[PDB]
């Protein structure tokens, strides 16, 4: 659950506990990802660990 | 050093 | 992908998840302890993929995760070098800055099955970068801010 | 190099963090991890894989 | 053949995984992130209204348009003591509401 | 101090200056040593005007 | 009131977007409300042909209704700065007033209604935010106050 | 050095002897106008009959 | 008016931080067409009074520039941030471990015990150059104060005060188009 | 002295441009017949 | 007043703190938490309910 | 002219191909 509203990355730190992730509903990581691999590595290898 | 890599 | 797992109805898999947010795929944390919480899909057409468009729910499939745990790998480095780039990075000169590739608003505006449409309200304009239009079935694109997507 | 490369004072490579707390709704997974970060060593968040 | 019917010649493109880019740009270049426009002073001191209308082929099933808008979305992280993160955010043109 | 002390731009290292020159020349040092085999350089942007 | 009334229209769905550059001096806060258009005659006229209601009128007999529809305000100054600015609410960036689901806590009372709106609404009104949520006297718990109406 | 304060002006046209008026205008001429800073310290230049 | 006029109330460009161009102060004004000419004296002195406190203001808080409004500004000039020393207390000498070590010790944990030398470091984190570039919104509002313009628009078109419109570059005199 | 004031904004008549009167701007109609 | 009254320095007004070890029997739901009052800031426990 | 147009923020000349 990346962008949606009812789930977030409560990542943060222990003691002051703000949270350092946050998502805005009009962000797009899932295809952000797909491009950055596509245009970082040649994409025609398959590779195990991630699809 | 740094990176400035993004769509577009 | 179909392959990795298996054939068969029924099988069992252990994959590794990694992390796709831009602000924390390359964040390099600093000593402390934090919270990592984060909470995972089990919508089976989200998460699998058909050569078929089939109704995954109707046809019944179901995902049943027992553990799920991360792994982090830390580089073994003299603890004397460890102190003194956490002492550097501590600073407020030396924030770790990140960009989203795609960075963009992404915004679907619906389509009724033949002709035009339309635009947007006032704003700044300001750092703008340009425009990327396609378009989409509405029956391929689920819904975002809803946990769960009944349509 | 041959020094202050290496801390070669017993550390681990790969840690594994058990969740500390987890909740199974019927229509998401959430898991809660406590991480801490040594008191020297130090991490790209790369690494860190859910399996 | 040496007896034909007739040829009406007819012709298409078939573009599947790119996205059209329209670049806020002058000469539509790419010279640099941060565009040639944007810093441009009308578009930072003032705010401007945007219509946009697609003519488009049509096709009976119900589809949707997608625009990306191409943004500065930039993340500060900034750790100052032992176990506390403060993150700030940033997209310039579209931030938050 | 994101829009106070500093722009927003510059803050956000948006159009400002170079990693190279808004590090610390201590962390700069550090990272061209230690490019070889564990690459800081990544994690810090570069405005890229035009 | 000491108020500048402004009535923007909404479409049947979705959001909205007001307001260009001025001085902002002497500035006291704002005041959201919903009213519906068949209810509100026009701002100013000596006569309005289109109403054709003789209800209470919510705009001008202060008589609402619609406030608990509102889910979300977003305050920003010069279209980037958000008014709270640092990192002072729960939410970060925005005034959420109703969350339907909330899986993270954030619900206040036993209703929709956030924590962080409600330590707002509360200071706004009794100033009864930072030591702990008591009730308020009754001579500050008005017609036109927040828990003389707050039916969860 | 702040600028010295111009004198406000009151004409007197019909009975009216009161009515206030603003500085007339005049087209810039160097011999007569000469342009000078309301604030030495950034430059707002407008013109003056020396 | 062209003695008593209302101050030009700088906007704010927080993206770039730069003078986004000045307008009449429209928002803060006083409706005199209900008061006689005794209030109205009163309204005007007091109008030439705000006049005279901005422009006292602006020449004591103003930095002197030959620009109204300069997009980049020296390094100098802009008010850097202070930060203080940073303490770093190296917990172990590794020559002495890396002997332990070879001489058939395993350490664990962590000061130590058998190093008896103890070093520290102190240093100043300093940017390497000190941010040359736009203006803060606190180091914005002290030099861009509300500037009253006496005779307004008298004089040659060069002396016209440029940089009120918002969409006017300041190097290569030049209003931006679309 | 096109530099002190808008003239060549304004058609010429040779060397000359054609600016109008000073008392030329401002214009007053008004009557109830 | 104008100035020494709030603090302008990025401070959060609500803090939401994760216990730190939860744990339950058929009698009793123990938890403990750490809640840290920070460095410049005064917290008074009246402000302070659980969840 | 200001030192020609200005490059993106952040043998040159000539070609010599031949052969065939």
């Amino acid at each position: 659950y990346y962008n949606s509203g009812g789930n977030l990355g409560v990542l943060a730190g222990q003691s002051s506990q703000l949270n350092a992730v946050v998502d805005l509903q009009d962000r797009n990581t899932e295809l952000s990802y797909q491009m950055l691999l596509a245009n970082t590595t040649d994409r025609s290898r398959y590779f195990s660990m991630w699809n | 050093l740094g990176c400035n890599k993004m769509y577009g | 992908r179909s392959q990795l797992l298996g054939n068969g109805r029924f099988c069992d898999f252990h994959i590794q998840v990694p992390q796709k947010f831009f602000a924390i795929r390359n964040l390099l944390l600093l000593p402390g302890t934090y919270t990592y919480e984060w909470s995972f899909r089990k919508d089976v057409n989200m998460i699998l993929q058909s050569t078929l468009g089939n109704d995954l729910r109707v046809d019944g499939a179901t995902v049943n995760i027992t553990s799920v745990n991360l792994y982090a790998s830390f580089f073994p480095m003299s603890h004397n070098t460890a102190s003194t780039l956490e002492a550097m990075l501590r600073n407020d000169t030396n924030d770790q800055s990140f960009n989203d590739y795609l960075s963009a608003a992404n915004m679907l505006y619906p389509i009724p099955p033949n002709a035009t449409q339309l635009p947007i309200p006032s704003r700044n304009w300001a750092a703008f970068r340009g425009w990327s239009l396609t378009r989409l079935k509405q029956r391929e694109t689920p819904a975002l801010g809803s946990p769960f997507d009944p349509y | 190099p041959t020094h202050d490369v290496t801390t070669e004072r017993s550390q681990r490579l790969q840690l594994r963090f058990v969740p500390v707390d987890r909740e199974d709704t019927q229509y998401s997974y959430k898991t809660r991890f406590q991480l801490a970060v040594g008191d020297n060593r130090v991490l790209d968040m790369a690494s860190t894989y859910f399996d | 053949d040496p007896r034909h019917a007739l040829r009406d010649p007819e012709r298409k493109f078939l573009c599947d995984r790119t996205l059209w880019r329209i670049p806020f740009s002058s000469n539509f270049m790419s010279m640099g992130s941060l565009t040639d426009l944007g810093q441009n002073l009308l578009y930072a001191n003032a705010a401007h209204a945007l219509d946009m209308t697609f003519e488009m082929d049509p096709i009976n099933e119900p589809t949707l348009l997608y625009v990306l808008f191409e943004v500065f979305d930039v993340a500060r992280v900034h750790q100052p003591h032992r176990g506390v993160i403060e993150v700030v955010y940033l997209r310039t043109p579209f931030s938050a509401g | 101090a994101t829009p106070s002390m500093l722009p927003q731009w510059s803050y956000m290292h948006i159009a400002g200056q170079d990693a190279s020159e808004y590090l610390s020349p201590g962390l700069v040092q550090f990272a061209q040593a230690t490019e070889s085999y564990f690459n800081i350089g990544n994690k810090f942007r570069n405005p890229t005007v035009a | 009131l000491s108020a500048a009334n402004m009535l923007y229209p909404i479409p049947p769905n979705a959001t909205q977007l007001p307001i260009p550059s001025r001085n902002w001096a002497a500035f006291r806060g704002w005041s959201l409300t919903r009213l519906k258009q068949r209810e509100t005659p026009a701002l100013g006229s000596p006569f309005d042909p289109y109403f054709t209601y003789s209800g209470t009128i919510p705009y001008l007999d202060g008589t609402f209704y619609l406030s608990h529809t509102f889910r979300k305000v977003a305050i920003q100054f010069d279209s980037s700065v958000t008014w709270p600015g640092n990192d002072r609410l729960l939410t970060p960036n925005e005034f959420e007033i109703k969350i339907s689901v909330d899986g993270e806590g954030y619900n206040v009372a036993q209703s929709n209604m956030t924590k962080d709106w409600f330590l707002v609404q509360m200071l706004a009104n009794y100033n009864i935010g930072y030591q702990g949520y008591h009730l308020p006297p009754d001579y500050k718990d008005r017609t036109f106050s927040f828990l003389h109406n707050f039916i969860p | 050095e702040v600028m010295a304060p111009q004198p406000t002006l009151v004409a007197e046209q019909g009975a009216m002897k009161a009515v206030p008026v603003i500085k007339p205008a005049q087209p810039f001429t160097p011999a007569v106008h000469e342009t000078q800073r309301i604030v030495t310290n950034l430059p707002i230049t407008t013109a003056v009959t020396r | 008016s062209k003695e008593i006029p209302t101050p030009y109330v700088w906007t704010f460009q927080p993206q770039m931080g730069a003078a986004a161009g000045a307008s009449q102060d429209y928002s803060t004004r006083m409706n005199w067409f209900s008061a006689g000419p005794d209030m109205i004296h009163d309204v005007n002195n007091i109008r030439d009074a705000q006049n005279r406190i901005l422009m006292t203001q602006s020449a004591i808080t103003a930095t002197p520039r030959n620009l109204i409004d300069p997009r980049q500004w020296a390094a100098h000039l802009i008010k850097q941030p202070v930060v203080g020393t940073t303490h770093v207390e190296m917990p172990r000498n590794e020559v002495l471990e890396q002997h332990l070590t070879s001489h058939g010790a395993q350490i664990a944990g962590g000061r130590s015990s058998f190093n008896p030398l103890q070093t520290d470091f102190a240093f100043h984190a300093l940017p390497s150059r000190p941010r040359h570039g736009g203006i803060g919104s606190r180091q914005f509002v002290e030099e861009f104060v509300p500037a009253v313009y006496l005779n307004p628009y008298s004089g040659p078109p060069d002396s016209y005060p440029d940089q009120f419109i918002r969409h006017y570059n300041v190097y290569s005199n030049s209003v931006s188009g679309y | 002295m096109d530099e002190y004031n808008y003239a060549a904004l304004a058609p010429r008549q040779g060397s000359r441009p054609m600016l109008s009167q000073w008392s030329g701007i401002g214009t007053h109609e008004m009557h109830g017949g």
